[PDB]
């Protein structure tokens, strides 16, 4: 899901914003351990917007 | 007691306890006994027991801008001399004094007020830190002098149950105080060693005699404790989590036991999941070793696998796949000439441990998670060294170890852990090709072929190599399968003829190590056997077989009936033990029994391994010389009425009257014989 | 240090612990083996 | 990471609840990727 | 053929003995490993079986490439010091390895067409180079 909000960032490029924010809560919230690697790739893209 | 001057009564108690203290160690290391008696009865002749006294009396319990003023109160502070953190007053004085020095004529008495009022502040804080240092050295104090008053005494001093209430009331007081709401922070570790020691002690005492609500109780708050704890003071976790472990190795009495301890630990609900999961995921290196085995032996205590759902739902196990792939890197570390961490290996160690400790549910859970998969992944394992030999087994010994059972719990056609350890075979083609090459006799190499080989045999089996064509993989993997089958094969030709003669005598240019190498390889053989049994599912290499099996087989029923007698019934106590009056007399018991089971586990081994070398030459046989197009049937019938000679048959009819009336009741040998003449004649 | 070695006693006697449930494990696991084997037999 | 740990914690006007925990959130985020002390706190 | 002998090449290749023999065979075995691994068979072969026939070139060229770190090493004066605990031996072993040297070399010169190791290699080599001039 991210990983497609963000080619739309980046064809828009080449709310989003908001969106991607509702995700990263999510994954805060999230009473389960995502994987390591998970976390790192989440992280990575929200920023780069 | 000097209510008026703490800091200093309290100072001289610590000097004058530790004075006694290395008292008490030469004093010992010496010896007397009248002094050390005399204090112990006055310790404990009932009247509050006198060193319950001495712990009691410690009393556990204890203009300007408002951050300003906290951060200087902040730089001021130094750590008195026994450590207290007391805020310095006449430091604090001067700067203060200072900068009132520095509408503001109106305001001098105000701001003089103030630093007044901040001065009292700096004082009382001073105070209290050496009121904790004060606190801090005399509960060190009265540890330290339990921790020599009942390790180093001969504990013929104390009447076992007097050690028992003694050290029970012990860990009653400690525990109410380091419960109370009001625990000053950092005298936290101090008890914690305290229960650790005075556990073990207790531990060895109840034993040796071998409240059942002391030791319910005890559980209790060294649980409590663990919870209280912080998520920071990852010391005093590692510290309770050992503890915990012994308070469980102390425990059908056992069984009622163990139920009663299963159903405490339940009513800590998933709380103490969570955090055993937490630091176990993620604690410090002592704790995450002391944790992960703590989970081990939990999950082998609990049979409703309630912490293998909470641990699986929790994606606990995806963290551990994860250290996997960490602890990879750490051989791949290793693999220089220079270790940095050797407990890296301990790591890896308690991981697999408590991996390999994880019954059926789990076991889909796991195969579930691929950890196999990752297993695949690695290329350390490739890395087998051309001591660095002792090292590279340590390594790999436990993988192959996790693989076998692996194909052991997973039911027999999840073919993916069959293709998938074939794939980790593949990648070490070179290697485990190797490996079967050996022709050196060290034990080492020995186990090496040995799990090797019966990975080999559990999955060599055709049946999945034309699964695996959903092409040149295919053909690859078939031909590697093959060739197993075939070293798989020819490892027979050597462990199991006339040249094990050679293999016992070159290394003779230890009784346990006996049974446990001959377990070996009736195993080895075993193993090879079965993977054959399967196979077809030179003959002389079975008939040899046969032989040279019915041979160790009378070997085997003497020496273990002799050992039976044995059993049943200094030098003598010397060798029982030198294998493994009271203890030495246990492990003679042990070996004795263990050896035992060797010879009975080699001789039903023998025992089927005879009815499958039968079976294979009835078979062989049958189709050699009955459905063979042709001069080999002729020899064949020839020297099949040659080689199984009556010798062998009365042999065989012998050995079957001598042992399988007490353990088989078919004469399945007798009639096994019987088709084999009438195939001969 | 006699406190300290005190230290070294109780560090050994916690690496003695921890191998010992290791092994005790590896135990265990040979046995499931070995009835293993007898299953097969 | 505790950088915006700090950046959340501080009482200000400035911050309301929602900025606040998408904060702690990166956070937990950044931390994934002695901290575990800082994760048990937060 | 060389397929047809698996077992048997890579236990070949796979020699620890330093026998004179034994020498000779790695030796042979590795001069038509060379003349013959390359890719330019492996492809006119074509299915599976190609595969397993890149398969085992794989491995000869992989082995016959560790060679030259056990035949041209510092190991060699080991290989070299075990055995004296016998002149015309030695003119025969030196042109040997030499010969075994510069076979994998050529080898890979086609392949072409540890680094450390052709350093020492360049050292050993430009160092007899001198005591045989």
């Amino acid at each position: 899901t991210m990983n497609i909000l963000f080619t739309q960032y980046k064809r828009l490029k080449g709310v989003l914003r908001s969106q991607a924010r509702a995700l990263i809560t999510f994954a805060g919230m999230i009473p389960y351990r995502m994987s390591g690697d998970t976390n790192a790739r989440l992280v990575q893209m929200e920023v780069l917007m | 007691s000097v209510e008026e001057s703490e800091i200093s009564a309290m100072n001289q108690m610590s000097w004058l306890m530790k004075t006694a203290t290395i008292e008490l160690r030469i004093t010992s290391l010496n010896r007397q006994r009248s002094h050390t008696q005399r204090l112990l009865h006055l310790l404990l002749d009932d009247v509050r027991r006198k060193i319950l006294r001495i712990l009691d009396s410690i009393q556990f319990s204890n203009f300007f801008d408002r951050s300003q003023i906290e951060q200087v109160i902040a730089n001021c502070e130094h750590k008195n001399r026994r450590g207290q953190t007391v805020c310095n007053v006449k430091l604090l004085h001067r700067v203060l004094v200072a900068e009132v020095n520095a509408a503001a004529i109106g305001q001098r008495p105000l701001l003089m007020e103030e630093i007044n009022t901040i001065l009292q502040y700096v004082v009382e804080r001073n105070k209290l830190l050496q009121c904790l240092h004060a606190k801090r050295h005399a509960l060190e104090s009265w540890r330290q002098l339990v921790e020599i008053i009942l390790t180093a005494c001969p504990q013929d001093l104390i009447p076992t149950e007097h050690r028992q209430l003694i050290i029970r009331d012990l860990l009653q007081d400690l525990h109410v105080k380091i419960l109370d709401d009001d625990a000053a922070q950092e005298l936290m570790p101090i008890v914690a060693g305290a229960v650790f020691t005075l556990t073990a002690h207790l531990s060895q005492s109840v034993r040796t005699e071998l409240g059942d609500s002391s030791l319910h109780m005890i559980l209790r708050n060294l649980l409590e404790f663990i919870l209280k704890t912080g998520g920071g003071f990852q010391r005093v976790r590692a510290h309770l989590y050992g503890s915990l472990l012994y308070y469980l190795q102390i425990a059908d009495v056992f069984s009622k036991l163990q139920r009663d301890n299963l159903s405490i630990f339940e009513s800590y609900g998933t709380a103490l999941m969570e955090v055993v999961c937490r630091d176990a995921c993620d604690g410090h290196d002592i704790g995450r070793m002391l944790a992960l085995a703590l989970l081990d032996r939990i999950v082998s205590v609990d049979r409703q696998q309630q912490w293998l759902l909470y641990l699986s739902n929790s994606g606990y196990l995806k963290v551990l796949v994860d250290s996997l792939a960490e602890d990879d890197v750490v051989l791949r570390n290793l693999l220089t000439p220079q270790p940095p961490l050797l407990k890296a290996l301990y790591i890896y160690e308690s991981k697999m441990a408590f991996l390999t400790r994880v019954s059926s549910q789990g076991a889909i859970e796991l195969l579930r998670s691929g950890v196999i998969v990752r297993l695949a992944q690695c290329q350390v394992y490739d890395m087998r060294p051309e001591a660095p030999v002792e090292r590279y087994r340590q390594i790999l010994l436990p993988a192959l170890q996790i693989c076998q059972l692996i194909l052991t719990s997973s039911t027999a056609q999840h073919l993916q852990a069959a293709g998938q350890v074939l794939q980790f075979l593949v990648a070490h083609s070179d290697t485990i090709q190797a490996i079967l090459r050996s022709q050196e006799g060290s034990l080492g190499s020995l186990q090496e072929l040995a799990l090797l080989t019966g990975i080999i045999s559990k999955a060599a089996l055709p049946g999945v190599l034309n699964e695996l064509d959903i092409d040149g993989s295919m053909m690859e993997l078939q031909g590697h399968i093959g060739r197993f089958q075939r070293q798989c094969l020819a490892l027979l030709n050597r462990f199991g003829g006339s040249d094990r003669l050679r293999q016992l005598s070159l290394q003779d240019d230890g009784v346990s190590k006996k049974d446990d190498m001959e377990l070996a390889m009736q195993q080895i053989c075993s193993n090879v056997m079965e993977y054959c049994q399967a196979l077809m599912i030179s003959l002389g290499v079975v008939i040899h077989l046969l032989k040279q099996s019915a041979n160790n087989f009378f070997t085997y029923y003497d020496i273990h009936r002799q050992s039976v007698g044995k059993l049943q019934n200094p030098d003598e106590i010397k060798e029982l033990c030198q294998s493994e009056t009271t203890q030495k007399y246990g492990l003679a018991r042990r070996r004795l029994v263990k050896l035992i089971n060797s010879r009975a586990k080699l001789l039903s081994l023998c025992s089927y391994i005879i009815e499958t070398c039968l079976y294979i030459l009835w078979r062989h046989l049958e189709y050699y010389l009955l459905h063979c197009t042709t001069q080999d049937v002729d020899t064949l019938l020839r020297e099949g009425a040659n080689s199984f000679g009556e010798s062998l048959q009365k042999r065989l009819l012998d050995i079957e009257s001598l042992y399988c009336k007490v353990r088989s009741r078919h004469s399945f040998i007798q009639a096994l014989v019987r088709r084999i003449r009438g195939l001969l004649r | 240090d006699i406190q300290g070695f005190l230290k070294n006693e109780k560090d050994n006697a916690l690496l003695s612990a921890i191998e010992e449930s290791r092994k005790r494990t590896f135990v265990m696991a040979e046995e499931y083996h070995r009835e293993s084997m007898l299953v097969e037999w | 990471a505790r950088v915006v740990a700090k950046l959340a914690d501080m009482h200000s006007p400035e911050i309301s609840l929602k900025q606040r925990l998408e904060y702690i959130s990166r956070a937990i985020l950044s931390a994934k990727s002695a901290d575990g002390e800082f994760l048990h706190e937060l």
